DNA sequence: GCTTGACAAAAGTGTTAAATTGTGCTATACT
């Protein structure tokens, strides 16, 4: 509403507009301005904590870009006499990586301490602690010496800075998989009940005094007398109808989505999608009305009426912090008008300027044969052939040579023991060709070390006589993709010593690699609603054996009726006829009648056409016997006919045995998401692997292959059932027993039966826990007495 | 100079950041036996065994005191002689004619895959 | 089948120079 972007969605709400809408990320900015004592924002908070001490001031322009400072690992700042800064998003980029400080609430009603407080309050730290050696150097000498130079390291003061926004609880990595949990990673509130986000409307006062809309002080309530509701919560559409505990849970799955590659908009949703989507920055919006001069995937420059020249870059295909992509695409064409504030990109979870967090799908609300129960999902084989659900992931991999205590570390293609096939993907310097196809194990980097004294066995070397092969000097440590990855190399990045490039003492060299996957949509991965309604994918049906409308049109997904019994979540059941109501389209029956039902509605939203978008703000949203007027007026499918009745149900026909199902089920369009977790990356199985140093228990590290880790409770179960060796199987040897593992699995490769289990290495150890205590254990045998393990 | 001044870390410190697993467990043994390869080792052990049956018996005895299979030490060409009672070359041409006796087909085929 | 001598690479061995390492020391008075 009021934007030039802003596509054409209906509202209900029986209100007026409801304010300024404040810009959600100002209380961050705000915070910062004050503490930098910016032009824009009187004491500034930067020139008070000297005055303080003084006695017993500007900073110069930012070093790099926030892309030059993410790609070459550093830190976004500007020396102060280098002092971290803010960007436009209100984050810091510490070391590369781009971080939020959360705000703290202190109290003493109850009182936040905004960010710029915040780092405020970590310099005083600095401050006297600097100030207490000037005194101990300003008393030791002669004097007339002394310079404030001299007098004064300033260690202590970059010192704290550095140490406040890492090893911090307020300072936090920025959460981004879509754009709202960016936003409302900032704007959350911490205590030392705890975790909580703040209003919608809210705006803080200058000292951190939550200020409710003109804007009322928190002491000021006593003197006279939507604004409740998050950005997360205020887009659930039938907020009122579900319980409050279900609306908090149905928040945090919407910062819980992944970006899909196509990013559709949903089909019912509140006024919030669209201020939403640009304050959370991940859109491009015009800065100065104008009109486009080109547009190309990779920038888009627009012509202003007043004569200047501005362009945007478009991040294309970014690895965001937890591997999502952050892909943006132009909306916008040659010879466009445009005009100030105005959406030009999408991100990667919008769609024409309003969040896009998921998709809308065909829904119905009969349990399929259990393959839908108790919490499962079952889906179209459409949403797999169509992309619908399809999200790209990006990994990112590492390696480096540096200086070694032997010698040099070296990467290159040679390697000790390959054959010439795994090298068929390696280039000159032996890292993997851009657009090359990595399975599991595969090289990425190839590295070398040195090795020795190698001192091989006399096995060995007979086979290195008889074919040849000179035993090399040094051991091979090159990079291989983890166990149960692969996809396509998208990009590299090369830091060599040799030119230039500031790599850490000893390291000579560094590459990055880049791999991206598309992810079909596959049986477990989560779903889930904006209600707090989710489960995994259980099955996914042919299109054909599908229950399908009489249209021949399948339904794409299938949801089990039993959560609904005293569970409340009853606006679940109303956004899915509101769905069908938006797609069909409608057109109410009023010429004489003009229904007592459509009294208190606004004109011109009797009739709309099919596709249509529509917004229920949470609190004054569309209301009951409306939604029962709009299912009898439902138009047709091609071929004039219904295919829901007025009550959001229909005759489905088993598309597997082809008879209809005896009652009419519901049926409708529900907009749910694709969650952050995938089968994928939660799948893990071993048979051996790494085991660690101290204990010799399995441990997963590089190339994952993690071994489960059976717990006392798990013991108190076998125990239980009496099953002595299976116990005593699970804790020697597949954990423990140094000599018993090996044994086994040669056992296994044989044929051969199983041996008999050892002493596990964990107590072994115990008694030389003891004895380094003064604890003489003695393990006194019946017959010998006196027993070392050895 | 800037290597040499690291100071180490604790491994007694936490670093589970959500599940209190110190960072001491998560070092990987690296000389550890390899389950699978003490196992193809032992394998390869059999397959030398009854490819050195072929040879002749001086023959294989030459080449075990070379590489040192049956006393786990090389032996330089003199003393190889000095048990056999030959001079030092003598034992240098033996060498040769059985690493192409080796190198025949029939003994190695078996012996690349290893 | 095997040995000889010429011979060069390789591995020891002793002799020296360089470097590293360890200890002592600093005098206005100062608790």
């Amino acid at each position: 509403n009021s934007v030039p972007g802003a596509p054409n969605r209906v509202s209900f709400a029986k209100l007026r507009e409801p304010l300024e809408v404040p810009g959600l990320l100002d209380v961050q900015t705000d915070s910062f301005e004050w503490l930098v004592g910016s032009d824009r924002w009187p004491v500034g908070g930067l020139e008070e904590v000297l005055a303080e001490l003084s006695p017993i001031p500007r900073f110069d322009e930012v070093k790099a870009s926030v892309d030059e400072c993410k790609d070459k690992d550093m830190t976004y700042a500007a020396p102060l006499f280098d002092f971290p800064m803010m960007t436009e998003k209100g984050t810091f980029i510490i070391n590369g990586t781009e971080r939020v400080v959360v705000s703290q609430l202190v109290r003493s009603n109850r009182r936040l301490r905004t960010v710029g407080e915040l780092i405020q309050n970590q310099i005083r730290v600095g401050l006297s602690r600097m100030e207490r050696v000037v005194r101990e150097r300003m008393t030791t000498q002669d004097v007339e010496a002394i310079t404030p130079q001299t007098l004064i390291n300033i260690r202590p003061v970059v010192a704290a800075i550095k140490e406040f926004f890492g090893t911090s609880q307020l300072s936090q990595f920025m959460d981004q998989n879509n754009p709202l949990s960016g936003l409302t990673h900032k704007r959350r509130l911490l205590a030392l009940g705890l975790i909580g986000s703040l209003s919608v409307y809210a705006r803080v006062n200058p000292f951190g005094f939550i200020e409710t809309p003109d804007y009322l002080t928190a002491d000021e309530e006593d003197r006279h007398v939507r604004q409740m509701v998050s950005v997360a919560t205020a887009m659930i559409p039938f907020l009122e109808h579900d319980d409050a505990n279900r609306a908090l849970m149905g928040a945090n799955m919407q910062r819980q989505a992944v970006p899909l590659v196509r990013s559709e908009a949903p089909l019912v949703g509140t006024g919030m999608e669209l201020r939403a989507a640009i304050d959370a920055g991940d859109v491009v919006v015009a800065d100065k009305t104008g009109v486009i001069e080109e547009v190309s995937a990779d920038y888009i420059t627009v012509m202003a009426d007043d004569g200047t020249r501005q362009s945007y870059r478009l991040r294309k295909f970014a690895r965001s912090n937890h591997g999502t992509c952050a892909n943006q695409r132009p909306i916008v064409d040659a010879g466009q008008r445009v005009e100030a504030g105005q959406v030009i990109a999408d991100g990667p979870c919008t769609q024409n300027g309003e969040m896009a967090l998921g998709k809308n799908l065909l829904v119905a609300i009969m349990p399929w044969e259990g393959h839908n129960y108790e919490d499962a999902i079952i889906l179209s084989n459409r949403l797999v052939e169509e992309d619908v659900l399809t999200s790209i992931h990006i990994e990112e991999h590492e390696i480096d040579a540096r200086d070694t205590k032997l010698g040099a570390e070296e990467i290159t293609r040679d390697i000790p023991n390959v054959s010439d096939e795994v090298l068929a993907d390696l280039d000159e310097r032996g890292i993997v060709r851009i657009g090359a196809e990595v399975r599991d194990g595969d090289i990425l980097v190839g590295k070398v070390t040195p090795k020795g004294e190698t001192e091989l066995t006399p096995e060995e070397r007979l086979l290195r006589a008889i074919f040849g092969e000179k035993a090399r000097e040094v051991r091979d440590t090159s990079l291989k993709v983890p166990h149960g990855e692969s996809g396509k190399v998208i990009g590299i990045r090369v830091f060599s010593r040799e030119d230039d490039d500031e790599l850490p003492a000893g390291v000579n060299e560094l590459v990055r690699v880049y791999v991206a996957q598309k992810r079909k949509i596959s049986d477990g991965d989560k779903l889930a609603g904006r209600h707090g309604n989710k489960g995994v994918i259980g099955k996914i049906l042919p299109v054909e054996d599908m229950p399908f409308l009489p249209d021949g049109t399948p339904v794409d997904i299938i949801l089990n009726t039993h959560g609904v019994p005293r569970r409340m979540n009853i606006g679940q059941i109303l956004e899915t006829h509101l769905g069908w109501v938006a797609k069909a389209g409608w057109n109410i029956d009023v010429a004489a009648g003009v229904p007592d039902w459509a009294s208190k509605l606004p004109e011109e939203l009797y009739s709309a056409p099919a596709d249509s978008t529509v917004a229920t703000p949470v609190f004054d949203g569309a209301q009951e016997g409306e939604l029962a007027g709009l299912l009898g007026s439902t138009l047709p499918n091609r071929d004039g006919e219904v295919m829901v009745d007025a009550d959001g149900k229909s005759t489905l026909f088993d598309g597997r045995s082809g008879e209809p199902f005896p009652y009419p089920v519901t049926v409708g369009y529900m907009y749910i998401l694709k969650l952050h977790h995938l089968v994928d990356d939660k799948i893990h199985a071993r048979s051996t692997g790494p085991y660690s140093m101290i204990t010799q228990q399995p441990l997963g590290g590089k190339a994952q292959f993690g071994g489960q880790r059976f717990g006392e409770m798990e013991c108190w179960a076998m125990q239980a059932y009496g099953a002595a060796y299976t116990l005593q199987e699970l804790l020697t040897i597949k954990s423990d027993d140094t000599v018993g593992r090996v044994k086994v699995y040669e056992a296994i490769v044989k044929g051969e039966n199983i041996p008999e289990p050892g002493i596990p290495e964990s107590f072994k150890v115990l008694l030389k826990e003891l004895q380094s205590l003064c604890l003489n254990v003695e393990v006194l045998s019946s017959d010998g007495a006196a027993i070392e393990m050895r | 100079i800037q290597q040499y001044a690291r100071e180490p870390i604790s491994l007694d410190q936490t670093i589970g950041d959500e599940g209190d697993s110190q960072l001491g467990d998560f070092i990987e043994d690296s000389e550890a036996v390899v389950a699978v390869d003490a196992v193809s080792f032992t394998l390869l052990q059999d397959q030398l065994q009854s490819v050195l049956e072929t040879l002749s018996e001086r023959e294989a005895g030459v080449v075990r005191l070379r590489f040192g299979l049956t006393d786990g030490q090389p032996r330089t060409l003199d003393e190889i002689g000095q048990v056999y009672g030959v001079t030092r070359e003598r034992i240098r041409q033996i060498e040769s004619k059985t690493m192409s006796k080796l190198r025949h087909p029939s003994r190695s085929q078996v012996l690349r895959d290893y």
